[PDB]
């Protein structure tokens, strides 16, 4: 399908169209302001992925465990019975908590990597 | 045993307000800073998506309003400013022996004006409509605007014919089109599709009756912000159109004089034949059926045994109490009272119309415009596609209302919503970073 | 519920080549990882090979890494195993089975959920 | 040499100056529009490299085989006797085909990587 | 601490707050020009990190040895007794020399990586 | 007391007080305002 | 100290009649001319 065609599909199926939505993010004063804001938004999202160590991936795994309180559904319900819009609504209140933990994990990983590189 | 996994490119969105781009396939609505349209635009149906729409909180309307006003003012800026016109006029009746409804409507006025050189004056005779001239106390008159604002003469080479305008989302945003048949302006749409640009929307300017718009898919749709609040307007979208045949039958000529270096004033000259009143014809049977359909749809909200009565607009100025429109370049103000003259209990109609040359558009005070006269005889046929009604026991009374131009644009933008794309998200998976 | 039926050859000499296949029905074929397990005529069971649900990832025991190829076709509902060399120690009944791996968004398996009938491979 | 000095050199030699051209890509309304477009173009190229899994490299190898129909020249002719301008002209008609295959390859690789990470 | 809170801290301690300053880099004509310049500056720094092979890291180790002439202090003085402002002042004259060497190192690494990938 | 160059008599001296001093200013007369029109939409206000 | 980099073995095709640098130069020159004349005395009293 095309842009946002997977919006109503399950979380699993919609994970296979990430490049379609990704391409469509970049695709007188008021218009220049709108374009500058679009660029700044895009760059903030790319910076955030970089901070987490996901700078080059569309699907990125990390070392932060799921805390259960955020969502106690099993994988079968989340990936087969829910859409991304429903998931986004369900855990909106915990988004910043997750983001904070992701940043902390990468900082520790960077230090550990440096220390491993220091071994002769 | 689950781990946080980060995804980018997630098909989710949030409600947002942004700046939309102009696209189009001299004209007052022609825009140079407007991109050519895509000959093959795309639409992606979104299965199992039930987006909630609210046409009364749609920020696309405010942008359309500002863009239309801005284009109007840009068009008028590089044109002749008629400051020499606010002079004392000496006027008599154009046709002192006339018994039609045009008796006293056209006055033959004399004034000195200015010339190219500052040392000279000329004597100019011209005809003006009664509605543009105010008596001071041949009789002495002034133009109606002299007491409020200066006049900018519209450039005679710029057409007023509506040009379809397409609004396109910027990257990172998408436009969702309802497509839910019989959608009443609020609530979920189950046929939502994603588009890049809207259809071509013509900036048709009118009051009371909405011309050259879209039609309802199956039945007349009555939309309102609050159907029980009598301070709100009711927008009625018809499923079938009604033709209105409007004319300015007199064969008028146009004269022109110079009023300064490079400046010229165009004015209404002799009438080449009889003076006749402008008017519009609506078939009686078609209107009667259309109005009956509207009544049935009103009964669905007001009661099966409620009496539905239509009446003419009461107070206000000519612009609100008449049907205003641009036909052939002239501004017509049609009575319409013959269309809202009935009580509903469970060959042609001729509407008189007046012509004005000095207008105050967009309900602004302080920016008056003079419309040059159009040479020849004017005839146009328009499609009535919707109505604006207001509401005033056991009997409800409805009147044409109108006058706020954003309501006309709501009748076209009600099916579009602008959303922002939020490509980041997280979800648990059995995937641990090594 | 689930029918897994192996097809294959008979007697092959050392240094030859033999292909087995497994047909399956009664479940969505593309949703499960599959594997091959062999049992020597007088011994117990040992795992031989594993293929993912998508078919892009394959795993083998060291003893067959240079001899066996595992593949699947999800439109034909067919699992195939191509074996080369086939030394005397490879004589066994070869079973196809459903399970043994799960693709991150599914719950863990790490067990063999369904078994076929088994093809007999004699060297 | 300096910026574009290698334009007339062979494809092999010009591959050694990629940082020179790369630096020179970033180096009232009409000028703001030109600068915003330059930024949007740059970001689209970086996004495209990211989609292919080449986000941090100037020279990036992939898993898409050469299809021969695109060009049946051997490596000696391409790298020693042709310039990049000639090569760009020669395969212009196949650029989008190659790009499509590159995207497909990375999507499969990302899924496979995730599945390998899921093994305990 | 918050933004620039570590400015007066030692180089070691301040290395633990890199994400705080990094987030705050992105956070009518004159304002559009200021925003476009901020974006162009950010992108030039990201491009420079990419050229060095550090596109996804806040702390990145390389293969360029310290030349001693640049600074003959031991690690204890630099990381425990100096701030980043003092260090920045101390080696300002050698910044471009270091940058040049970093670029050269990555170019050699990219070629070597390609040659290793070519082995069957 | 702040100055660019305290010994250069061509420069200004800015004195920042630590305490404020109130200044009570008035225009005690009760004046009226008249208005006339001077053009279409133009009006001139003047001291009456 | 502007730079010029000679391109060896490059044969670029030029066409001075389709060069869009000319249209920009024309518009920029006219724009500067008009900007210069804008803040100046408008001699309307002279047409006598
Ligand atoms: C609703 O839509 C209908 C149909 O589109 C529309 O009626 C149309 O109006 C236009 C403009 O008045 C008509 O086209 C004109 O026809 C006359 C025939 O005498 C021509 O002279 C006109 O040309 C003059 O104006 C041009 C302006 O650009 C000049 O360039 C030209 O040189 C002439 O001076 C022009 O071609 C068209 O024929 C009608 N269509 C019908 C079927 O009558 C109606 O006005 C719309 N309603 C509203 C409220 O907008
Ligand atoms: C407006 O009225 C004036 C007269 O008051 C008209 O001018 C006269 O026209 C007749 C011809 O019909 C001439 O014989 C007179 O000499 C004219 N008088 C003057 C003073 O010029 C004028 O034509 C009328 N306007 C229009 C449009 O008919
Ligand atoms: C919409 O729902 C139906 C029923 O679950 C499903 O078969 C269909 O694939 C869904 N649409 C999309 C785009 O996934
Ligand atoms: C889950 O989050 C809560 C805070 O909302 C925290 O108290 C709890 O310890 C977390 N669970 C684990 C296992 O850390
Ligand atoms: C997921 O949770 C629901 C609700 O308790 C349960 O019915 C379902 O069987 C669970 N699935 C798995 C795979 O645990
Ligand atoms: C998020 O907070 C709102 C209150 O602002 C609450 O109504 C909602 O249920 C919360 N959602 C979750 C998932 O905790
Ligand atoms: C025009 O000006 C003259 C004075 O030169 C005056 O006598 C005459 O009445 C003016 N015309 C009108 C129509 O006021
Ligand atoms: C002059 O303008 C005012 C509005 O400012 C209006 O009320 C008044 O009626 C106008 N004069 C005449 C004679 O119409
Ligand atoms: C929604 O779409 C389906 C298929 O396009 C159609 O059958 C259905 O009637 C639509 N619903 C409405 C309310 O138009
Ligand atoms: C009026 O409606 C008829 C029938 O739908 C259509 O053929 C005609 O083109 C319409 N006219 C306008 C101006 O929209
Ligand atoms: C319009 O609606 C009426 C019922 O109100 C129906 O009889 C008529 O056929 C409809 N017309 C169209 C074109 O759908
Ligand atoms: C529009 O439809 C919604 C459906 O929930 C209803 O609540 C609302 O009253 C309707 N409004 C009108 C004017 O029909
Ligand atoms: C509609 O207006 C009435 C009268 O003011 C009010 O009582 C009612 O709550 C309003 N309904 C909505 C949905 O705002
Ligand atoms: C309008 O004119 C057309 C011919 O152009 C005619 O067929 C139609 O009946 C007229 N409408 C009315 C209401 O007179
Ligand atoms: C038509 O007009 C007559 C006028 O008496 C009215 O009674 C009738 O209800 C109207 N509608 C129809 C469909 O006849
Ligand atoms: C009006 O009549 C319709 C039948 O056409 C019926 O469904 C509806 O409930 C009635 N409403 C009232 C208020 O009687
Ligand atoms: C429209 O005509 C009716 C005829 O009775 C008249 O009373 C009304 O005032 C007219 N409206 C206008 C705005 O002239
Ligand atoms: C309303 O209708 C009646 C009956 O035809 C008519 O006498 C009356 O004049 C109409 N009202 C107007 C304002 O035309
Ligand atoms: C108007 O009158 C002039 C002069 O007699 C004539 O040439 C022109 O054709 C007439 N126009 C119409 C529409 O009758
Ligand atoms: C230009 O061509 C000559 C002859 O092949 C070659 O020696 C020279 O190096 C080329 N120029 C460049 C910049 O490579
Ligand atoms: C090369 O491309 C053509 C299409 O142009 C395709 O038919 C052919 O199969 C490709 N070659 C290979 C080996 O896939
Ligand atoms: C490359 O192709 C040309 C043309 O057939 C041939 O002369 C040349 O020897 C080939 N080189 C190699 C290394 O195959
Ligand atoms: C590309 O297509 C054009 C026709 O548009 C053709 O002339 C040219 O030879 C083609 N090039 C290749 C390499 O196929
Ligand atoms: C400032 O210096 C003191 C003394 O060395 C030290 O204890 C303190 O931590 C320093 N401040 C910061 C923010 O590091
Ligand atoms: C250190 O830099 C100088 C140039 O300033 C250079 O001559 C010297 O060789 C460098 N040291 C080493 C070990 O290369
Ligand atoms: C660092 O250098 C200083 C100055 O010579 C010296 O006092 C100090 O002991 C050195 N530290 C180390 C760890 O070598
Ligand atoms: C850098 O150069 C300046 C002269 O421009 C000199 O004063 C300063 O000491 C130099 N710094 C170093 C670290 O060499
Ligand atoms: C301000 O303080 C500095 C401290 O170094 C001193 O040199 C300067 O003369 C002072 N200026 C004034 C105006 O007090
Ligand atoms: C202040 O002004 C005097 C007189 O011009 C000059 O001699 C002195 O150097 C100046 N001081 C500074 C700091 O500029």
């Amino acid at each position: 399908d095309g842009f946002l065609g997977a919006a109503g599909s399950t979380m699993g199926a919609a994970s296979m169209t990430l490049t379609v939505q990704a391409r469509n993010l970049l695709s007188g004063i008021k218009q220049l302001q709108a374009r500058v804001l679009a660029v700044e938004h895009y760059l903030r999202d790319q910076q955030l992925l970089g901070i987490w160590g996901c700078s080059g991936k569309l699907i990125c795994c990390t070392n932060v465990p799921w805390n259960s309180s955020w969502s106690n559904r099993n994988l079968s319900e989340i990936w087969d019975n829910m859409t991304w819009l429903q998931w986004d609504k369900e855990i909106s209140n915990y988004t910043q908590i997750i983001y904070g933990l992701l940043e902390e994990s990468q900082n520790q990983q960077e230090k550990n990597e440096q220390d491993l590189l220091a071994l002769d | 045993n689950l781990w946080v996994t980060v995804y980018y490119g997630v098909p989710v969105w949030k409600d947002a307000e942004t700046t939309l781009f102009c696209a189009s396939d001299h004209n007052v609505w022609a825009t140079h800073a407007c991109v050519p349209t895509d000959p093959n635009p795309q639409e992606i149906h979104l299965e199992n998506v039930t987006e909630e729409f609210n046409m009364w909180k749609n920020n696309m309307v405010e942008q359309m309003h500002e863009d239309i006003i801005s284009l109007w003012d840009q068009s008028l800026k590089p044109c002749v400013k008629l400051t020499p016109l606010c002079v004392t006029l000496q006027c008599t009746n154009y046709a002192p022996k006339l018994r039609s409804m045009m008796r006293g409507e056209i006055k033959n006025c004399s004034f000195n004006m200015t010339t190219e050189l500052r040392d000279k004056k000329q004597k100019v005779y011209s005809l003006f409509y009664r509605l543009d001239v105010v008596q001071i106390n041949n009789k002495e008159y002034r133009l109606i605007n002299c007491n409020t604002s200066a006049i900018t003469q519209a450039c005679p080479k710029v057409s007023f014919e509506p040009i379809p305008i397409h609004y396109c989302a910027p990257a990172g945003f998408a436009i969702l089109k309802c497509k839910d048949k019989k959608f009443n302006g609020t609530g979920p749409c189950q046929n939502v599709s994603t588009v890049q640009c809207t259809h071509g929307i013509k900036p048709v300017v009118s009051t009371q009756l909405l011309l050259n718009g879209s039609l309802a898919e199956e039945e007349v749709i009555i939309r309102s912000e609050n159907i029980t609040n009598n301070a709100k307007n009711i927008l009625v979208q018809l499923n079938t159109s009604v033709q209105i045949n409007c004319t300015r039958p007199s064969n008028n000529t146009v004269k022109s004089i110079r009023i300064g270096p490079g400046q010229a004033f165009y004015y209404f000259g002799d009438v080449l034949g009889h003076v006749r009143m402008a008017h519009c014809n609506i078939s009686k049977a078609t209107w009667n059926e259309t109005l009956g359909k509207v009544v049935k749809q009103l009964r669905k909200h007001f009661g099966n045994n409620t009496i539905i009565r239509f009446a003419q607009s009461s107070g206000g100025d000519l612009e609100v109490t008449t049907h205003s429109f641009n036909c052939g370049g002239e501004f017509f103000y049609c009575n319409t009272s013959g269309l809202f003259n009935s009580t509903w209990i469970s060959d042609s109609l001729i509407l008189p119309c007046w012509i004005k040359q000095i207008i105050n558009m967009w309900q602004r005070i302080g920016q008056a415009m003079y419309a040059p006269p159009i040479q020849g005889v004017i005839r146009c046929v328009s499609n009535i596609t919707g109505l604006i009604l207001t509401r005033d026991s056991t009997t409800e009374t409805f009147r044409p209302g109108g006058g706020d131009m954003r309501d006309n644009w709501r009748s076209e933008l009600y099916k579009y919503k602008v959303v922002k794309i939020e490509p980041l998200g997280v979800a648990p998976t059995r995937c641990k970073r090594r | 519920e689930v029918q897994l039926v192996e097809t294959g050859g008979g007697l092959v000499q050392p240094g030859g080549s033999l292909k087995l296949s497994c047909r399956a029905s009664g479940y969505t074929f593309s949703s499960f990882a599959m594997s091959w397990v062999r049992q020597a005529p007088g011994k117990g069971l040992e795992w031989v090979s594993l293929i993912n649900d998508r078919g892009g990832l394959t795993f083998y025991v060291d003893s067959v890494k240079g001899r066996f190829t595992i593949s699947r076709d999800n439109s034909k509902n067919t699992l195939s195993l191509q074996m080369h060399s086939l030394r005397d120690g490879d004589t066994a009944v070869y079973y196809c089975a459903t399970g043994g791996m799960s693709s991150a968004l599914q719950s863990s398996k790490y067990y063999f959920d369904f078994w076929g009938q088994g093809a007999l491979v004699t060297v």
